[PDB]
């Protein structure tokens, strides 16, 4: 682990993911999955147990052979109209086979079997990397092949991604398995208005980053795994329970807070269309994604727990941590509700 | 005064402050810069 | 007679190849598998792919030697399976074949079959080459092109490959 | 929507961007923004345990520059695409026009409605 | 598969009688199948016969709310003879709810069963009378 | 075929070679040879056992150094281009960066252990 | 202080393995700390050879 | 549409479904996915061979390389799988629960 050597692994999840945004011919971008896969398995298992090491083996499994079903698909596609340009593919079946390696790749419903497990197990870091590089970077490849796509595809996996992460938040009294069912939840609402206005999938994107940028880096603060280390924080630090709370509602995403501009700007542009009972039963479900949030919140500042002593000890000590960026990505996340004409920054 | 074997920091360095604000004021001169070209190219064109 | 032989080693490809794919244990299942690779490079060498088969038959055979070092070094039984050994094995290699057969006999004694496309029935010396004049035997430069315009694909072909080996060192090394 | 310059896809503000206004000076959304700067800032003294307005004005004023630089070119990106959209909407309009028919927009003294009253 | 729905929906209303029947237990076997492949999927039954009993239970019982709606759509619209309001599928989702209840011999999962299927299968006619379109315009 | 023709008349050189090994000359009296021979000691279990190894890192090493064989074959045509000097500085660079691999798991020790 | 807070009882319902037990919960044991478990033996241990007599 | 098409796509299908329904080996995992990887390879091949495409005839020699260095990345990771226990079946997989 010397950082040299980090330093060039993460240039190549750079290098990976810019040969993905860069190309047209399809190979290259195979190659650039393929890279992004190979870099991203050393940044975990810088622990020694067999949780990384089983949790790097399911990621194997599962990414690689998405992999080849997306090469497989770019074969299908050059059976048919011989072209490496990513453009309107002329295969309904490639198409299908295309957004099922990407569904396996960024995770849905059906697929998302190795993401609780994946993240159970792995340190902080390795989480935030793989989060950020792997959900940027499949859905530049959607924006890039939109107008082809077969709709019930995306349609459903959107669907069933949203109510799944959903429905398996109720449970989990860990923190990693709360964060992986809320990746499926946002990631079914970034799938879900590809096919009509993908501005609002990319600015999805890039606010979806920002709350998971503050929310690792307010786990990286403090070595937590579950709401009983948040209350010992409750009682070490005052500023971090207010930041949770904020944080954590604007993964909600309520109206006066910033994470509902993705949300209400999407049921713009999705009720412009004719389709308004499946957007209303997609918000009835981005209502049941938040009980768990509220049951963390709770956990944290909203209640006091008994803590543990040897925080008397604790006192003497500050957290003088390093932080990525904190308070910048904080505010920016949270305090962005009337900058909804920066819409159209990107684009 | 009062301390033990070590100040981590109370004494502030004289190398990030300066380059710091040195900096800030190298931007808050390109923009109002940029800002006095700004009125000169749009009142330039029309 | 025949004419059918490039079909006809597709055949004996599949049935080798699924025989490998019904997962015995990876000693028979190497031994079907380098069986395929052999006739699959007769099969791309016989289509008119001059070096490119024996090449890639070198490859996937080196990669099977270090599988096999792997299978012996870790995966045994008290006593490994066979195809004909278990129920399940056979069962999966049964079927498997039948369903070779069963295209075999849809193809040749009927008309068309149409699983996922409706594939023309007939022999493979359509479409093919009309005797153009190649004079340089074309695959050859169609490699030759990855040194003078392969620019940008070769580095990173290159980079990646570097990364590899540092990628399987500090794996091995994170004990 | 797709460009419409796409082929320099980088160019954060093209050449067409010399004909609208800029943004102005004390323009309530720059202003907005140098508020979240010094916010920013207030919560990041806030966080090293370090006091409040005090002993980080250097760093409110770098955080406040910043996000003050930025929400510039933003604001410039903004007024560029509101106005190449209005642009090509009335080049539309005014290319096609028997597609797009006004209507005799009649008056009330013989345009019947339905009342149904509420009693 | 859109077909045999679309056959299902182009039973005219009108009088196909015991066929629109036919179809309903079509739809609701498909579904018994779906949801029996999963869970004999993620459960490892030990062993293959209690694996094709439990599939056999799932579909026994979402065959039998197939025919059981069919049944009490095709009553009903007999009876009464209105295609318009949603009110003989709302009879229809709650007789099927009850009897899925039956099926479990639980008695308030079955009325809540009567509540949200008789509602949503109403909802499904009011929307289709109305003409509410599958999913999408795509177009914008 | 040509190749299949000499292929086959070497496989029936094979079988009759097997079956002059064992049908032709003599009887086949069993019970005790079909026993397993280490050194005079009949052995626990059997082979099939599980047996460690030593060399983790040179098996993978061979497999990636054969795959950059792979790369570098098509060096003789590649020699007849226009352009030379890119010909000549790609196929430069894949042979350094192939010596970078090996000196460096060389000066990181990945070879001295167990080799 | 008569204000009332949470106590033990919540605690051990927010803590452990899940929240809502079944009668398959005594399985999901309660994960480690350190997120390495270290008793892991079950003897992978030397293979003999006879290197005999002749 | 010269029938060796279909015959390695079927070939391709059964290798596919072979590399995910399995027994207990990881081993036979690996080895599969590299004879699919074999399967796409020939099948890529002969779609360039018949098309003439010769410019970019890269695509056997690259796609392979990759695919075979991402089976040396399995065979290192079921290197340290098989190091941090005796048995590598399904069962040793059971931790670090869903």
């Amino acid at each position: 682990m010397n950082p040299i050597i980090l330093i060039i692994i993460l240039m190549t999840v750079m290098l990976g993911t810019i040969i993905v945004m860069i190309s047209t011919h399809w190979l290259l971008i195979w190659i650039g999955f393929e890279m992004n896969m190979l870099a991203i398995i050393p940044i975990m298992m810088k622990k020694h147990n067999p949780r990384a090491t089983e949790a790097s083996t399911k990621y194997f499994l599962t990414q690689s052979t998405a992999s080849m079903l997306l090469m497989m698909a770019i074969i299908i596609n050059l059976m048919f109209s011989g072209q490496w340009t990513v453009m309107k593919l002329f295969n309904p079946m490639a198409s299908m086979l295309m957004t099922m390696a990407l569904a396996m790749k960024l995770g849905m419903a059906p697929f998302h079997f190795w993401v609780p497990e994946v993240t159970q197990g792995i340190p902080l870091s390795s989480g935030l990397i793989l989060l950020t590089w792997q959900k940027l970077a499949p859905m530049s490849v959607l924006y890039q092949i939109l107008p082809s796509i077969n709709l019930d595809l995306i349609l459903t996996l959107s669907i069933l991604s949203i109510t799944i992460g959903g429905w398996g938040g109720l449970n989990q009294t860990q923190l990693r398995k709360i964060m992986a069912y809320s990746s499926i939840a946002h990631m079914g609402w970034m799938t879900a208005v590809l096919l009509y206005n993908p501005t609002m999938t990319l600015l999805n994107l890039i606010i979806y980053i920002i709350m998971t940028s503050t929310m690792f880096t307010l786990f990286m603060a403090n070595s937590t795994t579950t709401t009983l280390s948040l209350s010992h924080t409750w009682n070490k630090a005052p500023i971090m329970t207010i930041l949770v709370l904020i944080t954590l509602l604007s993964m909600g995403g309520l109206p006066p807070l910033s994470g509902f501009m993705p949300k209400w700007m999407i049921i713009q542009e999705m009720t412009k269309n004719d389709s308004i009972i499946l957007p209303t039963l997609m918000a009835i479900t981005a209502l049941l994604n938040l009980y768990f949030y509220m049951r963390l919140t709770y956990s944290t500042a909203l209640t006091m727990f008994p803590s543990t002593n040897n925080m008397k000890m604790k006192w003497q000590f500050p957290t003088t941590k390093r932080m990525t960026l904190l308070p910048t990505m904080t505010v920016l996340s949270t305090m962005l509700l009337p900058l909804t004409p920066i819409l159209s920054i990107l684009e | 005064k009062f301390y033990i074997q070590e100040p981590p920091h109370g004494s502030p360095n004289w190398l990030k402050v300066g380059l710091t604000l040195g900096t800030s004021a190298f931007l808050w001169i390109y923009l109002i810069k940029q800002h006095n070209e700004d009125v000169l190219e749009y009142k330039r064109r029309n | 007679m025949m004419t059918y032989i490039v079909f006809i080693l597709s055949i004996i490809f599949v049935m080798g190849f699924v025989g490998f794919s019904s997962k015995p244990s990876p000693i028979y299942g190497g031994l079907g598998l380098i069986v395929s690779g052999g006739v699959g490079c007769g099969i791309v060498l016989n289509f008119g792919g001059s070096f490119l088969g024996l090449m890639v038959f070198l490859i996937y055979l080196g990669g099977m030697m270090v599988v096999f070092g792997y299978t012996t070094a870790m995966a045994t039984e008290q006593y490994p399976e066979v195809w004909v050994s278990n129920k399940v094995v056979l069962g999966t290699f049964i079927t498997g074949l039948l369903m070779e057969f069963l295209m075999v006999y849809y193809v040749l004694k009927d008309k068309e079959v149409e699983i996922v496309f409706k594939f023309n029935g007939m022999g493979d010396w359509v479409i093919y080459d009309t005797g153009d004049s190649g004079f340089f035997s074309e695959e050859a430069m169609g490699i030759a092109a990855l040194y003078s315009y392969g620019t940008w694909l070769v580095i990173v072909t290159g980079w990646s490959l570097l990364i590899g080996v540092v990628v399987i060192m500090e794996i091995t090394r994170g004990n | 929507m797709t460009g419409r310059q796409a082929r320099a896809p980088l160019q954060f503000l093209p050449d067409e961007a010399r004909s609208l206004p800029p943004p102005k000076l004390t323009d309530p959304r720059l202003a907005y923004i140098g508020f979240l700067g010094y916010c920013s800032g207030l919560i990041d003294n806030a966080i090293r345990r370090r006091p409040v307005l005090s002993a980080g004005l250097h760093r409110q004023f770098l955080y406040i520059t910043s996000f003050v630089f930025v929400g510039y070119y933003l604001l410039k990106r903004q007024d560029y695409m509101y106005a190449v959209r209005d642009h090509d909407m009335f080049s539309y309009i005014k290319s096609h026009p028997e597609d797009f028919p006004e209507k005799d927009k009649k008056t009330y003294r013989e345009v019947f409605e339905e009342f149904h009253p509420v009693r | 598969a859109k077909t045999l729905l679309h056959q299902y929906w182009d039973i005219p209303e009108g009088t196909e009688c015991h066929r629109k029947t036919y179809a309903a237990t079509s739809i609701g076997g498909a579904s018994g199948l779906v949801v029996s492949a999963y869970s004999v999927a993620l459960k490892t039954p030990t062993s293959f016969l209690e694996g094709v009993a439990r599939t056999g239970r799932y579909t026994f019982t979402a065959a039998a709310i197939g025919a059981i709606f069919g049944l009490t759509s095709c009553i009903s619209a007999q009876v009464r003879e209105k295609p318009d309001d949603p009110l003989n599928y709302l009879i229809g989702g709650c007789a099927g709810g009850l009897t899925l209840g039956a099926r479990t011999r639980s008695y308030g999962i079955g009325a809540a069963a009567c509540a949200y299927m008789g509602l949503t299968a109403a909802l499904v006619k009011m929307g289709q009378l109305e003409g509410w379109k599958v999913f999408a315009e795509p177009k914008v | 075929m040509n190749l299949m023709i000499t292929l086959l008349t070497n496989f029936t050189l094979a079988t009759l070679l097997v079956t002059i090994a064992f049908w032709l000359p003599q009887l086949n009296v069993y019970s005790e040879k079909t026993s397993p021979y280490e050194c005079g000691f009949d052995p626990m279990g059997s082979a099939r056992l599980p047996f460690s190894m030593k060399f983790f890192l040179v098996a993978i090493t061979f497999l990636l150094f054969d795959l950059e064989i792979a790369l570098l074959l098509p060096l003789p045509w590649a020699s007849q281009t226009t352009n030379l000097n890119t010909m000549l500085t790609m196929a430069l660079l894949l042979i350094f960066l192939l010596a970078v691999s090996l000196a460096y798991e060389w000066t990181q020790k990945g070879l001295e252990w167990t080799e | 202080a008569r204000q009332w807070q949470p106590d033990v009882e919540w605690a051990e319902q927010y803590g452990g393995a899940v929240m809502y037990p079944t009668k398959e919960t005594a399985h999901w044991k309660p994960p480690p700390w350190n997120d390495v478990d270290p008793p892991k033996d079950t003897l992978v241990s030397n293979l003999t050879l006879n290197f005999g007599p002749q | 549409m010269s029938l060796v098409y279909m015959n390695i796509m079927m070939a391709f299908t059964v290798s596919l479904t072979g590399l995910l329904m399995y027994r207990s080996h990881l081993m036979s995992s690996l080895l599969c996915l590299e004879g699919m990887m074999l399967s796409l390879f020939i099948l890529a091949t002969l779609m360039i061979l018949n098309s003439h495409f010769t410019l970019a005839s890269m695509m056997p020699i690259i796609l392979l390389v990759f695919a075979a260095c991402e089976a040396a990345l399995g065979l290192s990771l079921l290197v340290m799988v098989s190091n941090t226990y005796g048995t590598d079946y399904v069962q040793n997989l059971n931790l670090l629960q869903c």
